């Protein structure tokens, strides 16, 4: 009953930036956990960054430092600023949102969206 | 008698031990899971703790004190036992109600079932409860408010071998409506619209099935403990004939709740797959739950390669003609997510809607009716197309009639009620009443 | 002498006069007019309804006594007299509660200052206030809870001519607490969270937000006005006898003449003055601030024809040229007059331009996101007073603002030209710039 | 808060029609409702007010003949004006009013015409 929709992907250089964002409808996004995670080819879908309702914020080893997860509650939208881009951040990038319910968490995710890197 | 006494040791120890067992077996899980992390859990958490400290600190002492006719443990324990005592009960039925008002501001909020609380907002609250119904459980009985003044209640105070409870008939009903009453009353008044609210926007939808054991959590909750609190108003209201052989029996009713609620939570098939882990073991929410969900192909009632929400990826009996367009509508080749699954019924839907209303033999209809029997229509648009709901223009212009008890004769004749008629009766029986009283 | 007794019982009789004039004042005024039934106004009433019980039903039988020197209306009255005592002294503190409590879920909602409730809710929780007031009040007095068991009490209690209130001291600090302390730091709290998520939300230039400050005061005074009588309870009841009985029923009495101190807060309120007046014969929000709103074609301080919120209309003197000018901004003939619907569709539209005009303007961009959000509106409503040209035309603060040199950037703008033109809110903004802070709005 | 109106066209007498207004910045569930017209040479007038609670009030001269209405999941006010008569010409304006601390608020739309036009 909530939807995600990605927005901004695509190629660039490597060392350049991107701004991936991800604008949720369909609960309080101030309640819920954001997160993004990427599927490179040949590999397994894992977590690059997570932000957490309360703000707190973890990163994947390999793109701690160069990647920066951010909210914006006023417009409902979370945001992965790619910085110090490398081919192996080659992947397609997915927003994932933790609604809680009753007696559960539900996780729900983006229709995801494509980044190549040049080496 | 003492195969009373052994026999009622091994039941009321057994009492006990499924008090603490359970309810650890609770505490242990939302403790454990990321999943089961939720704001109504938390409550529960605290919940479990009063049924807990009730099978450690309470229900023993209490076995104690009947099998050996006498009690054991001086006078100060005598005081606390009871205050704990009293302190599990009032927590509870507090924490009870700050569940159903907590549940209901999250009906009324976008997501339906997300509370509007902070993890820490939480916390407070459950802080507070237990801090409150500390004050006016505890104070109360360790200043000596409840004690009464006939002789045979002042020796029970001076002789450290009796412990019971004889209290001034002002504490009897004060503390009776303060701490059990007042909250039972606005629970159970709060809690009715929650249910209501929950099918104005029955039971068949997940979390719908979960306020249902919400309210099971609730209902044996007062069953148990009603009963007690009865029979001690009128006890106090017209001079005793309760014997006390029956009011600690009654009160006994409410010391084995405590080991009710693991086993009601066994009805959310979230919490039982915690508790086998721990033991090595609407228009649209209308269609999800007739339709089911499925995120891979499979062949429907009539043999066709469906998948998701009830989608018709073609009528061909090839599957590689199934994938040849499951992938032309998803976008890659999936050869499909929960996701996926989701915004292909909404796209479904409208097609369904529009094609009610491009049909100039079902927009009159479509136009005549409610929110709710739209809602029927659009389910048979759904589950058949608009070329075969122009099929029975009897039972079409039947319900443009609001000849609503006539349309469900003729409808349950079709041959829609007979291949799939566990469906068909519930959108059947919504046209009739106008309600979603079926689903 | 009794040159005293006269002399009090004239001023106890206007303290009463005082009390039920201006709460029947007050309570006329919500019911009459219609523009005042708001939720917030229904617990103005009732507030109102306990000081009128209390000019009634109390303070006129606290005054006979110390008059009289006695209690003369017997032991029925006496224990009716207090239990109607403190069912006003308690039904208010937990009206006065429900007020911070529901102005706290209106300014947590979009209309910042709007109730969740119903009218019909906003009632059945007002009847909710009184009955439990009343059980809390009422019963714990004409069941016998609050009685002493020293011998003066019981001899008091014997006396039909002796009403003073002996109590337990067990009900002395279990009423105080659950009548008074309780409801008092739930209202400290919860409504200091509302002044602040206000100024937060951008002091007490607002109109709805000086209301606040409004509902604050009374609080401000209720609270002033009924905690050293009830701290003088507490410490008396818990050590011993060192507080003397003239001491607290002065202390009593200033809880007393409470009751006719909120109608004339009221006054604050330009809607309760005007409704009085005639019952008696007689960046968004920062710059509706510092621009004001006129309806009617009005001149700037440098003399430009200006109109709304501070929307400036044409550079050109002949004021055909700016009803011309206006009349294509909204769309019709106006003749100088528009509405305030249009007048603040043109200051959404003219806000935009003001921001979309630094974003294109030179060196002044940088020292946009160079400073926080508090002071991009503070530059903001330069620009909009002064457009990109002039705020643009004195560098030597817009590097000082950049380097964060803000003790400097102040003194600069204090003698900039436009300081000497609107010195307030020249001030205003200035402030705004060096406290980084919305202190000054 | 803003106010947007819709429906106004051109009728034969006796025909009919239906005005929309929708609404923004407020609780539209607890303010009240109504519109009101005002044709050239005569001043604004009350046609029809729905209270918050859901009760109706109507202009005499148009008592029968109009019926208003809201839905506050959509956020919109209407008012089905049937049996048009010459009189009923004028331009239409969609109210809202959104309480405050001590004092209740008005709003009004930017408005729309209504003509019936003779034979
Ligand atoms: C706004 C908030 C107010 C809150 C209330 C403030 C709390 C204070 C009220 C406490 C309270 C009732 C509690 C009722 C239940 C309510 C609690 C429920 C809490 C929620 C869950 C019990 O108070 C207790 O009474 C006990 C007496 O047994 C005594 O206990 C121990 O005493 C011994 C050693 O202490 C020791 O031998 C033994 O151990 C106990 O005997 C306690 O010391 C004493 O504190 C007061 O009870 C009232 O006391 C009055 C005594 O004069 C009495 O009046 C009588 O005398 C009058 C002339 O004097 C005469 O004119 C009246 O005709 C006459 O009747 C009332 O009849 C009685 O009702
Ligand atoms: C009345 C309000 C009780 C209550 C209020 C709030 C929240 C939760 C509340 O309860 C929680 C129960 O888990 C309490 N368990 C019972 C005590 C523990 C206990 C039980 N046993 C057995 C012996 C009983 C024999 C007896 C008979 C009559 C007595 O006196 C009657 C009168 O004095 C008390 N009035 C009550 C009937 C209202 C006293 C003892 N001895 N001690
Ligand atoms: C315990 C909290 C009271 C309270 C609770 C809730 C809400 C509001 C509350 O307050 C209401 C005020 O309107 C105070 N009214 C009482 C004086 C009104 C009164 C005056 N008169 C005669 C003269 C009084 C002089 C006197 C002094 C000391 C006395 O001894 C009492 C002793 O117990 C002191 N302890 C108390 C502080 C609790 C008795 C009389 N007899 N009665």
């Amino acid at each position: 009953q909530v939807q995600l929709q990605e927005s901004g992907g695509g190629l660039v250089q490597a060392g350049g930036s991107l701004r991936l964002s991800c604008a949720a409808s369909g609960s309080i996004f101030s309640l819920n956990d954001m997160g993004w995670y990427r599927q490179a080819p040949g590999k397994l879908r894992e977590l690059v960054a997570a932000i957490t309702s309360g703000g707190s914020t973890k990163y994947a080893d390999s793109v701690k430092g160069r990647f920066t997860i951010s909210r914006d509650n006023a417009k409902n939208t979370v945001y992965l600023q790619m910085n110090s881009l490398k081919a192996e951040d080659t992947a397609v990038y997915y927003c994932n949102a933790k609604v809680a319910g009753t007696f559960s968490i539900y996780d729900y995710w983006g229709q995801g969206t494509q980044v190549t890197v040049s080496s | 008698d003492e195969v009373w006494v052994v026999g009622m040791g091994i039941v009321m120890s057994l009492i006990v031990l499924a008090i603490v067992f359970g309810n650890v077996l609770v505490i242990t899980a939302i403790a454990k899971f990321e999943r089961l992390q939720t704001v109504t859990n938390y409550f529960i958490t605290s919940l479990a703790c009063a049924d807990l400290v009730m099978g450690l600190a309470v229900v023993p002492f209490g076995a104690a004190h009947i099998l050996m006719k006498m009690w054991t443990f001086g006078n100060f324990w005598c005081e606390f036992w009871t205050s704990i005592d009293v302190l599990c009960v009032t927590a509870s039925i507090e924490t009870l109600c700050v569940i159903a008002v907590d549940r209901y501001f999250a009906i009324t909020s976008p997501f339906k079932y997300q509370s509007l609380l902070t993890k820490n907002k939480a916390r407070v609250i459950i802080l507070m409860v237990w801090i409150v119904s500390g004050l006016t459980s505890f104070l109360p009985i360790q200043m000596h408010w409840y004690r009464a003044t006939h002789q045979e209640a002042i020796n029970c105070y001076a002789e450290e071998t009796c412990c019971d409870f004889f209290t001034n008939q002002a504490y009897a009903i004060a503390s009776s409506i303060v701490s059990f009453y007042v909250p039972l009353v606005i629970m159970v008044f709060v809690y009715s619209r929650v249910f209501q609210e929950a099918k104005r926007q029955k039971f068949c939808l997940k979390e719908h099935k979960a306020l249902k054991t919400l309210g099971i959590i609730m209902g044996t909750f007062t069953l148990c403990w009603l009963p007690f609190f009865i029979v001690n108003i009128v006890h106090v209201i017209q001079d005793n004939l309760i014997r006390k052989e029956v009011y600690i029996l009654l009160n006994w009713i409410g010391y084995v709740n405590s080991g009710f609620n693991p086993l009601i939570y066994c009805r959310s098939p979230d919490f039982r797959i915690a508790f086998q882990e721990l033991l090595c073991l609407n228009i649209f929410e209308m269609l999800r739950i007739d339709e089911g969900l499925r995120l891979k192909i499979y062949k429907d009632t009539e043999g066709y390669y469906t998948i998701g929400i009830g989608h018709l990826l073609t009528k061909s009996p090839s599957l590689n003609a199934a994938k040849s367009e499951l992938d032309k509508a998803i976008g890659r080749n999936t050869n499909i997510t929960k996701d996926e699954a989701e915004k292909l019924f909404n796209q479904d839907v409208d097609a369904a809607v529009r094609g009610i209303l491009r049909n100039a033999k079902l927009k009159p209809v479509y136009d005549s009716l409610d929110a709710v029997r739209r809602a029927a229509l659009i389910n048979m648009v759904f589950q058949m197309g608009e070329t075969g709901v122009a099929g029975f223009t009897n039972s079409l212009r039947m319900l443009q009639q609001k000849r609503w008890d006539e349309a469900a004769v003729n409808l349950a004749k079709s041959r829609w009620y007979n291949q799939t008629p566990n469906r068909a009766k519930r959108v059947i029986t919504t046209f009739r009443t106008g309600t979603w009283d079926a689903y």
